[PDB]
RNA sequence: AGAGUAGAUAUUGUAAGCUAUGUUUGCCACCUUCGACUCAACAUUUCCUCUUGGUUGUAAAAGCUAAGAAGGGUUUGACUGUUCGUCAAUUAAAAUGUUACGUGAGUUGGGUUAAAUACGAUGUGAAUCAGUAUGGUUCCUAUCUGCUGAAGGAAAUAUUAUCAAAUUAAAUCUCAUUAUUAGUACGCAAGGACCAUAAUGAAUCAACCCAUGGUGUAUCUAUUGAUAAUAAUAUAAUAUAUUUAUUAAUAUAUUAUCUAUAUUAGUUUAUAUUUUAAUUAUUAUCAUAGUAGAUAAGCUAAGUUGAUAAUAAAUAAAUAUUGAAUACAUAUUAAAUAUGAAGUUGUUUUAAUAAGAUAAUUAAUCUGAUAAUUUUAUACUAAAAUUAAUAAUUAUAGGUUUUAUAUAUUAUUUAUAA
RNA sequence: AUAAUUGAGGUCCCGCAUGAAUGACGUAAUGAUACAACAACUGUCUCCCCUUUAAGCUAAGUGAAAUUGAAAUCGUAGUGA
RNA sequence: UGCUGACAUGAGUAACGAAAAAAAGGUAUAAACCUUUUCACCUAAAACAUAAGGUUUAACUAUAAAAGUACGGCCCCUAAUUAAAUUAAAUAUAAAUAUAUUUAAGAUGGGAUAAUCUAUAUUAAUAUUUAUCUUAAAAUAUAUAAUUAUAUUAUAUAUUAUAUAUUUAUAUAAUAUAAACUAAUAAAGAUCAGGAAAAUUAAUGUAUACCGUAAUGUAGACCGACUCAGGUAUGUAAGUAGAGAAUAUGAAGGUGAAUUAGAUAAUUAAAGGGAAGGAACUCGGCAAAGAUAGCUCAUAAGUUAGUCAAUAAAGAGUAAUAAGAACAAAGUUGUACAACUGUUUACU
RNA sequence: AGGUAAAUAAUCUAAAGGGAAACAGCCCAGAUUAAGAUAUAAAGUUCCUAAUAAAUAAUAAGUGAAAUAAAUAUUAAAAU
RNA sequence: UCAUCUGAUUAAUUGUGGUUAGUAGUGAAAGACAAAUCUGGUUUGCAGAUAGCUGGUUUUCUAUGAAAUAUAUGUAAGUA
RNA sequence: AGUAUGAAAAUGAUUAUUUUAUAAGCAAUCAUGAAUAUAUUAUAUUAUAUUAAUGAUGUACCUUUUGUAUAAUGGGUCAGC
């Protein structure tokens, strides 16, 4: 009652009521900026909520299952823009998630916001498709894009790629077939550089997606350890 | 309860500006933005970069607007004589000049 | 003087004598709130505990009186506004003061106190009272000092990281009962020890949460009323596909479960008619967390564990040795030589400080800070943990997995199958 | 009556200084009146503990007040309107 | 404790006024504005109609539309009351003025016709307060015309079928829920005994004036110096529940706010629970706790005879046996004072 | 009684300066403005703090050293 | 304000307007109310009321410089 | 509440000089080092100015009083009256 959670200065009733709204949202929307505070409590509740999910849809025990499926009922509002939400988190959100072993969302800080100081954060869901089945592009996935950008910018330069970058690039890939990755990155580019207004020649830039891909791909002092005397 | 005294110039500006906690920091946790090259915070995301992919989600996810049919294929003089126009109010002028009021975000400075 | 079986000075001490105190009642006029609660600090003129002198009135045991002694301790209830006092039950003892008769910018407001009112008395009366009774008004965010904690800056016998002694500031220091020595010493008997040790407690302090108890707006179950969802199923419509000969049948998606008319004015409900206008699973909200039964961590005392800090040194009152000055005597307010206290010094514990010590010394990873994730810590700070992802090793938080706990049904079961 | 009662009720009458429409006396009912007792109940207390929310604390924005001769505003004792 | 002005100090301290918010988008300008969805709060209101009031605050200047009928004023009429008014000499009076009488004003009240829709002008001529019972009537069932038990009992309209004037009129018959509520009717109980004032036929008329109308109105738009937890009149106030306008919920509607985000030490407030004890607290049981039906039964002493005491205490039935919404319901007694219900120091 | 009432003198009142630790009233002494060599007042001369050396006795109690505490007791010392 | 408590068909509560007040009304009577408070409102004027009382009264230099006693006083805070 | 002007002060921020982190009280005066600034006769071993090394002395002002550092009166500061 005391540490288990944050209380954010709300009643008890209104703080899960809130928080399941949060949740809610986050599904819908597959990023959303809030308070850092609010963010970081709203993760932990979807990714529980993703877990149950992900248990209901694999568990042989039919009875588990069911209790899953009434306890990820109770947990969310299914009413409006989300009354097929349910739907929506058995066959489309919690489909990703199967082989990932929990971190489902990443809570990234922004600069605080102006007119309250307040902690500015976006609660987002990992590995959300950037591009659907139709030809538009997907609202979410923003730590992608970002790091796609960064090797646009990187390429301009004729820099080589910071470790980070890789690191990142890495991470993402781990829950990721190599082709589809890189047919993302290239969507990606397309709509990135004509932002930021750089010349896209295409064949270039899919050479330059494989060479990233390969080297994230293939895996390749002061004080002296010496044993005791 | 009450001051005994005018505090001097001395001891009200040693009390305010004396202690370090009272005072503001240097913002040494400034660095590079890997996606433009800019300051920002350390171990946070770039205010242009984040806001630019909102602005790229926004132009592409966009709900198409209601224009009813019948509003649309009326005659201009037509239009006119259904939907005069009005003096807005003080209130309402004051309202509509955002730029007087709204706070566009500002751009870092280039990281050397 | 005089009591004290005898003897003024064991104990008592008329009236008169000489002082101290500023604790009472006064006097002076420089100067214009009693009690309770809470927390106490100081004094010693000591009530208890420790040491000791005297006590034909110290046999013993209880006492009485006096010297040293303030380390520790010194009450709970009935009555009353009361301090006090009376009593009850305890206690080793229930000491006396000082501190603006400590403490109302800390609490209270029963007493005292103004407005209302009544009673007894006083007065022709308005009204009055060293009277009685019921009722009844002040508030304050802390500037400075001070104190409790916590940081930053700093000058360091010159650096940093760590370990740190003397020292300083405080804390602590007990007490009872029972048992043994011993029914011994002592005493005719009745009664009944010192010296000393141990075990149980005590009051106080400290830490702790394994367990116990409490809590537990983590959680689970049960449960009354009202409302609102999702899913499934049925019906209907629309949109998209497939079959069929735009129609019908099928599949997917979305939306819908209304409506209108009758029953003599109105409202609601009911039924009938009208319409495609559905009844099961599972959720949620609200009613003090809706109420109730359990309940993890944490926190806590009703709980658990430990401590009351020795040995030692010098002393107080007091008790001695030898021994003159002073042929004796005299523990010395002589030289020498000894005993002696819950006190003193210390010891023990905590906090502060940092003499000293080990090491490294312009740095591909020197030492710190800013930043992130945090809790072992916490108002903010500070402190401590982690910030791994490369040749090795290091898990901070969440999430995940795990076993375990909680909840409450469960072998009338779960999983594999033949 | 209570372990124990300056309170309460009953009774006595040196009524300091009761008494008959400034009415006297005893009742039923009534009373947010005043005092006392019993029952039940309880954090009132023994003896406090845990929890909840709003403040308090920190950050952002706005922004009081009484007060103030001037202040570089320590302890003790003494002195002294 | 001079007056006026300016600027300090406390201090960037307290505070920002009962409050539930979240996301996405308008907008790569939003904690605060607008929209959408979610969530919540008010709901015999924080809703919807209005009265009064007011810097028009409004959905605004291209602005709140009336001949009259569940439309108000204006107008007619008057109450309370008011009037340099009214009557050789109304009466009185140092002046001012006052009195009596007339006339005039004066709403908080009364005022013809109307969905068949309705016609207001001019001229002429003679109602305090409360109640709807019992009986009786017929209707529906049980038993053998008459008894027993149960509802129904004055009015409010559509339908169908008849009989008369001639598909439009009048009357009759039959058909047809419950619970509230309205108006209009009738009969009538009680003492406290219940406003005032302004005709009818006939003929001729009637081209329908002025003002109010927004929004706000248990409130940020009025009265409180403030967008002030105060004060402020009336009517509807979805259903489910109930004796009910209690209480719970909330269909619809409205709203979520000139402060936010975090943290939740000490401490304060307002709540919830608490082992063993149970008033040991305290001036004092102050505060808190305490309800084993709310319906139907039953209910003592005393007593002024009044179920006054009584809503008696205890207790029963229905319900429930481990408990499991809110709200109503919180003991018994003795004494002092005052019969009682009332009134009082707006703010001790 | 830092009391009260008057008598006499002084000071303060209205008087600064030195001393009395600090000091309205006590001990000295009266600031016209400076200067700082010489006489000094009261009070002082180990240091704080301007200035000191001696003589003869007494005390041993820190008595006392600028605010004298009594009756009485004990121990000495002189003189008769 | 919250809780708790009391009345709630009556000597009830309440809207709209009216009457009665500054020697002065209303008052189930408290000196209670009469426009944020009355043993008698407010405003304007008499009016610069009066105050033996409190406080204040503004540059410099120079010379002299007290008193706090007696008597009287409805006088002992004053005045001669 | 005219119009111009405004190095009037209180008051705020900033910079410069100087002093200040082992020192205690009306924050001044006098002694006295040091540092800085200015100086068309500093010829210098110079002169002025500014500045809490260090030392000594120093109980705000007024009012009212027998008598006030008084913890008696009155004043937040400056400008005008
Ligand atoms: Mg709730
Ligand atoms: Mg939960
Ligand atoms: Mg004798
Ligand atoms: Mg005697
Ligand atoms: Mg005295
Ligand atoms: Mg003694
Ligand atoms: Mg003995
Ligand atoms: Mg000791
Ligand atoms: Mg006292
Ligand atoms: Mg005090
Ligand atoms: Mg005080
Ligand atoms: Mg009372
Ligand atoms: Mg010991
Ligand atoms: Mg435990
Ligand atoms: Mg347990
Ligand atoms: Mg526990
Ligand atoms: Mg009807
Ligand atoms: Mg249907
Ligand atoms: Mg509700
Ligand atoms: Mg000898
Ligand atoms: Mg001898
Ligand atoms: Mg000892
Ligand atoms: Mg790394
Ligand atoms: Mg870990
Ligand atoms: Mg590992
Ligand atoms: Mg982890
Ligand atoms: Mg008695
Ligand atoms: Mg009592
Ligand atoms: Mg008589
Ligand atoms: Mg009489
Ligand atoms: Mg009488
Ligand atoms: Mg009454
Ligand atoms: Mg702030
Ligand atoms: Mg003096
Ligand atoms: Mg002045
Ligand atoms: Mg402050
Ligand atoms: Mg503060
Ligand atoms: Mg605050
Ligand atoms: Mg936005
Ligand atoms: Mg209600
Ligand atoms: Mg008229
Ligand atoms: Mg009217
Ligand atoms: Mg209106
Ligand atoms: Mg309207
Ligand atoms: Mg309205
Ligand atoms: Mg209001
Ligand atoms: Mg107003
Ligand atoms: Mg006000
Ligand atoms: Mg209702
Ligand atoms: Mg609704
Ligand atoms: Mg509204
Ligand atoms: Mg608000
Ligand atoms: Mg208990
Ligand atoms: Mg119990
Ligand atoms: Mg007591
Ligand atoms: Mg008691
Ligand atoms: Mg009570
Ligand atoms: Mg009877
Ligand atoms: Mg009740
Ligand atoms: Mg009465
Ligand atoms: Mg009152
Ligand atoms: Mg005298
Ligand atoms: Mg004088
Ligand atoms: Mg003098
Ligand atoms: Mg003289
Ligand atoms: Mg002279
Ligand atoms: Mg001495
Ligand atoms: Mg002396
Ligand atoms: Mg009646
Ligand atoms: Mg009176
Ligand atoms: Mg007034
Ligand atoms: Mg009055
Ligand atoms: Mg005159
Ligand atoms: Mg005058
Ligand atoms: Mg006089
Ligand atoms: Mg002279
Ligand atoms: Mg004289
Ligand atoms: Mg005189
Ligand atoms: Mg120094
Ligand atoms: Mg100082
Ligand atoms: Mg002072
Ligand atoms: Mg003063
Ligand atoms: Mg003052
Ligand atoms: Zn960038």
């Amino acid at each position: 009652t005391v540490g288990i959670a944050r209380k954010l200065s709300r009643d008890k009733a209104h703080r899960d009521a809130l928080l399941k709204n949060l949740a809610c949202q986050l599904f819908q929307h597959e990023s959303i900026v809030s308070t850092h505070a609010k963010c970081k409590e709203a993760s932990r509740v979807a990714e529980r909520i993703i877990t149950w999910t992900k248990r209901a849809i694999t568990t042989s025990n039919s009875v588990a299952q069911a209790e899953l499926k009434s306890q990820i009922q109770s947990q969310l509002f299914l009413a409006g823009d989300n009354r097929k939400l349910m739907k929506r988190l058995f066959s489309e959100i919690a489909p990703r998630y199967l082989e990932r072993p929990g971190g489902y969302t990443r809570v990234l800080r922004l600069e605080p916001r102006a007119n309250d100081s307040a902690p500015q954060s976006v609660l987002e869901l990992v590995d959300s498709p950037v591009m659907s089945e139709s030809h538009t592009v997907n609202r979410g996935n923003l730590k992608m894009w970002l790091l796609v950008k960064s090797v646009i910018n990187d390429d301009a330069n004729q820099l080589p790629h910071n470790p980070l970058t890789l690191q990142n690039l890495h991470k993402v890939a781990k829950f990721k077939a190599e082709a589809q990755l890189h047919g993302e990155i290239m969507l990606i580019k397309q709509v990135l550089l004509k932002e930021m207004s750089l010349p896209y020649d295409e064949a270039l830039e899919n050479e330059r997606t494989q060479a990233l891909l390969k080297e994230v791909y293939s895996s390749s002092s002061s004080y002296v350890m010496v044993p005791r005397p | 309860a009450v001051p005994k005294k005018k505090v001097s110039h001395q001891k009200k500006r040693q009390k305010l500006y004396g202690p370090g906690k009272k005072q503001l920091k240097m913002i040494h946790h400034l660095n590079k933005c890997p996606s433009c090259g800019h300051y920002k915070r350390a171990n946070t995301l770039c205010m242009y970069c984040v806001g630019q992919i909102s602005h790229i989600w926004k132009t592409h996810t966009a709900k198409e607007e209601i224009k009813p049919r019948q509003e649309e294929e009326l005659s201009e003089l037509d239009q006119r004589v259904l939907y005069p126009g009005r003096r807005d109010t003080k209130y309402t002028k004051d309202l509509k000049d955002k730029d007087n009021y709204l706070e566009r975000r500002v751009r870092t400075l280039k990281k050397d």
